[PDB]
């Protein structure tokens, strides 16, 4: 670290043997979804006989 | 080639882009210095 380097945008100290070259970002989002319901019913007789 | 002394006297910050550096055209990634930058 003798000559200090520092990266361009400085906010980093590198040593004086490599050299940085700054780029990126990337990201994904996904979702998904599945419902349901369900139903019924009756039924009935009756007689009155007499 | 220490842009350190006036990246401190004058307070702005370097640039990070520069052209003096070799390039590999195959990978197509950046490679290391060729003309020197002062």
């Amino acid at each position: 670290y003798t000559n200090c380097k520092t990266t361009e945008d400085g906010q980093y100290i590198i040593p004086d043997e490599v050299y940085t070259i700054p780029q990126k970002e990337s990201n994904l989002e996904m979702n998904s979804e599945v419902l349901e319901s369900w139903m019924n019913y009756q039924s009935t007789t009756s007689l009155s006989i007499n | 080639t220490g842009f350190q002394i006036c990246k401190n006297a004058l307070k702005l910050p370097v640039l990070e882009v520069l052209p003096g550096g070799g390039w590999d055209n195959l990978r197509n990634v950046d490679m290391g210095r060729v003309m020197d930058l002062t």
